[PDB]
């Protein structure tokens, strides 16, 4: 089963396979993102690219409000025009590599909808805690 | 009840490791111009914070001879040095045939120099003029197999050509604080009895080290730090005759050196605008450059180093002997003084002995009675290997003095014979790693391992 | 008490002391892990090392699933062979500096067990939220 | 309303306005803090310094215990001497730019009080979970 | 030659005053005075923000 | 040496600035023919230049 425990799938071993299996073992794609040691100025620049791009990816995952932040649900509706495809088709049949080609046309809107919804939730939760 | 792994972050744990340390210096150096002195430009301003906090319950093993940080400092100094002499004038029109005149003044213990006249390319690059300048004898070599005793060459040009040190930078041993980078820390031994290797059972932590002196000195350690309570001896393995032995003092032995010769700085022009500085006339009487040490204090310090050598060699008296001999820069006490670089014949110091019982200097006949060392002086300096291996130190116009403190000795045990009761030690410490190794003896860098896992009675709520 | 409030223990003041006290004041060992300013290429290489190593330590602490991420419990049982030592002996008598020598032989297995258990918990929590 | 949704206020569009409105749209001041690409050693230092300063700001927000970490309440009481000003005056009338001039005299004490209180809460929560 | 050695400008580079946008690094911003009446010092009571000049 | 399929090189003698910067000596070294070009329009078949 995909719940290997002693997961060994390297950098990208979940690629190509069905999204139902790739939903597990996300950590190997996340854990590996930082590595390397120094040579000169050029590969020092290469080293900073990993750091800065990773922290950018964490900015996006942070202002969207994830808790246990490598999977989190959201309150923004899936406007069906974004996929117009069945849930079972997306998760069981398709793969993440192919799914990138579908949603990538529309990501920049979702990346702000999640932001504003999370900020709304933050203020509302502070208000509820004050009322409590 | 059952135990589950519980992870803690912010956890005090160490690994001794290699790291790239900062260079830090005091704030008073930063109002000056660029690289005057280098600490103003190539190092960060320091901060006294944090305090020298003490980790009372700790025990940690320290080392000096497997220590990486002294070698890292050596590399830092060498690389900075190449960076510092890069913009200065490259010379190379000085290797013209120097014609050096004889003199009717009687030779002897006066350190007479050679008045050498030579052709230079003036500011008109494709035109020349005759120019004269006085060079010390060690700077000068007879020309070639096409022998003429009146014609000479600089000691370079048998070697990669040499670069003058710009007068805009001065090579004072400015204190340098080395600091571990963020995420690392430096552990400082608090026990004064540390003997070079093994556990310091009482340690302190600091982010920045003492204001380490980057001092250039061969046979004696100049302006260095001091031990808190007792004279100390340090060596990787005293069994070996080849390994250097460091000695670190409780109180300093004052040393004063000087040029009584009153040089005048000549300003020769070499090609496009750049100037070459050289010694002009000796405006004054010719006199011997030398060094001084208070004789009774040196005797006391040497006999006390004798008692400390007896702790490792109990059944023997200690004899001190002349230096190793051979190369001038190795056998002599070479050190920096005000801009000039002295080379002293220390055979007059290391000539006494310890009888196994302290010989009293009290009551003192005269505390200002001095032992004198008569020192050569070089301008062309072959400081290090792989630094470009050359400096021309320009002469500075005055009868200078560099009254300073001795705080350590670099001896070396001579070859044994007959298991003799009097087996001897010679000054032979050549490498400048040992100078900083004698001063960085308290310190080690630790890599923080802040992520630890331990058991306790709790499992994640689900 | 170890609850000093105005904690002043510098970088490492808890080292050597009992782990019962060093369990408190973890923040000083964590807060101090970033500092320094410019000197050329070499110090810049030193500076990037601090940031990258800190982010690595945050990767490990994040994929393991901590909430309030400087202490968290886990659901992975302590296979006793990792210590074979009493809980009171570990926490009261002994110190963290010594505990490094015990567990360091076995850390690399725990660092993956926590990962797989956390990812399992993430998927199970999303499933439970879907069923709710 | 300030709940724009498609927020467009750039780097600092909430500056000057009342704190009641600036309490929302905090994300644009937070999202924009990483950007740029390389030119030489001099600006590579600028690129690294932005990442380091951000991570420092995250150290402070992390050891204080924020969940949903761009707004979080704390258990440290507001010693009134820090402002001696009405809540409605602070939030409705004043602005963040002006409020900096008030609290900045005293920030360094709060930055340690939150630290010690959060670490206290962490140990207490572990103890309660153990008792549960 | 009453001065340090001097160097020719290579014809492969031309010294046109090309426009240069100075930009603050990430985490900093540049505030731009919008009031045309600015006299070199003192408060601009109307300001704009730009990442690049 | 007789020409042919033997790849004979040219024995070139030239003045060098010795260790003494403003003194010179005649020195000889053999260079392959592709490294060597005849001098200039001030033509002399016995005088040559490096291909740089
Ligand atoms: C060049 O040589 C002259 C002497 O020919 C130096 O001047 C003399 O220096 C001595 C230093 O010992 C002065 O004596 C006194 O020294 C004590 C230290 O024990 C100090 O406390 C006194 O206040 C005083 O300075 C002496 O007065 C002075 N002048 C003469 C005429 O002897 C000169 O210092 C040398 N050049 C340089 C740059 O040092």
């Amino acid at each position: 089963a995909v719940g290997i425990g002693a997961v060994f799938l390297g950098f990208l071993g979940a690629a190509g396979s069905t999204m139902g299996a790739a939903s597990m073992t996300l950590t190997v794609q996340a854990r590996n993102l930082l590595s390397g040691t120094v040579w000169g100025i050029k590969q020092l620049q290469a080293r900073v690219l990993a750091v800065e791009r990773y922290l950018r990816d964490q900015q996006l995952l942070g202002i969207w409000g994830c808790s246990g932040k490598l999977i989190c649900c959201t309150n923004v509706p899936w406007n069906s025009s974004w996929s117009n495809r069945n849930l079972s088709e997306i998760w069981d049949n398709m793969t993440w590599l192919q799914w990138d080609k579908e949603i990538s046309n529309y990501t920049q809107i979702i990346y702000g909808l999640l932001e504003e919804s999370q900020n709304q939730q933050e203020k509302n939760e502070q208000d509820l805690l004050a009322l409590d | 009840e059952n135990l589950w792994v519980t992870v803690y972050y912010g956890v005090p744990v160490w690994k001794e490791a290699k790291t790239t340390l900062f260079c830090a210096s005091d704030a008073r150096a930063y109002e000056k111009e660029v690289h005057n002195v280098w600490a103003t430009h190539a190092c960060v301003p320091t901060d006294p914070s944090p305090q020298e906090l003490v980790l009372g319950n700790v025990t940690e093993n320290f080392n000096m001879w497997k220590n990486d940080m002294v070698d890292q400092m050596h590399e830092d100094i060498i690389s900075l040095w190449d960076q510092s002499l890069k913009p200065c004038v490259k010379l190379t029109p000085l290797c013209v045939t120097l014609i050096c005149s004889n003199a009717t003044v009687k030779n002897g213990t006066v350190e007479e120099m050679k008045n050498c006249s030579f052709n230079t390319t003036t500011e008109i690059r494709d035109k020349e003029k005759k120019e004269y300048a006085l060079f010390y004898k060690p700077d000068i070599v007879p020309l070639s197999e096409t022998n003429n005793t009146s014609e000479y060459r600089l000691i370079n040009c048998n070697t990669s050509a040499c670069t003058q040190a710009c007068p805009k930078v001065t090579f004072e041993p400015i204190p340098i604080h080395y600091c571990a980078p963020a995420g690392y820390a430096i552990l400082k031994c608090n026990d004064e009895t540390f003997n070079g290797t093994g556990p310091c059972s009482n340690v302190s932590t600091v982010q920045c080290t003492h204001g380490i002196r980057p001092v250039v000195s061969t046979q004696l350690l100049l302006n260095g730090s001091l031990a808190e309570k007792e004279i100390v001896i340090r060596s990787e393995n005293l069994t070996n005759n080849a390994k250097i032995i460091i000695v670190h003092l409780h109180t300093p032995v004052e040393i004063v050196c000087t040029r009584p010769n009153n040089n005048t700085r000549k300003s020769v022009r070499i090609g496009p605008g750049q100037t070459f500085y050289a010694t002009g006339d000796i405006i004054g009487d010719i006199k011997q450059a030398h060094c001084n040490i208070s004789e009774e204090k040196w005797n006391d310090t040497l006999q006390k180093v004798g008692i400390e050598l007896q702790k490792h060699f109990p059944n023997k008296t200690i004899k001190y002997n002349q230096s190793a001999g051979g190369d001038m820069e190795i056998t002599t006490h070479s050190f920096n003084c005000g801009g000039e670089f002295f080379y002293c014949n220390t055979s007059n110091l290391f000539n006494g002995t310890y009888n196994g019982t302290y010989i009293s200097t009290n009551s003192s006949a005269n505390s200002t009675s001095t032992i004198t060392l008569q020192c050569r002086i070089k301008q062309i300096i072959n400081m290090w290997q792989g630094v470009g291996r050359c400096m021309y130190a320009p002469p500075i116009a005055g009868n200078i003095t560099c009254r300073s403190n001795i705080t350590g000795l670099l001896l070396t045990r001579d070859g044994g014979t007959n298991s003799n009761e009097t087996e001897t030690f010679r000054p032979a410490g050549g490498d400048m790693r040992d100078n900083w190794r004698s001063e960085l003896y308290k310190y080690k860098v630790v890599k923080i391992e802040p992520l630890g896992v331990a058991p306790t009675r709790c499992k994640r709520r689900v």
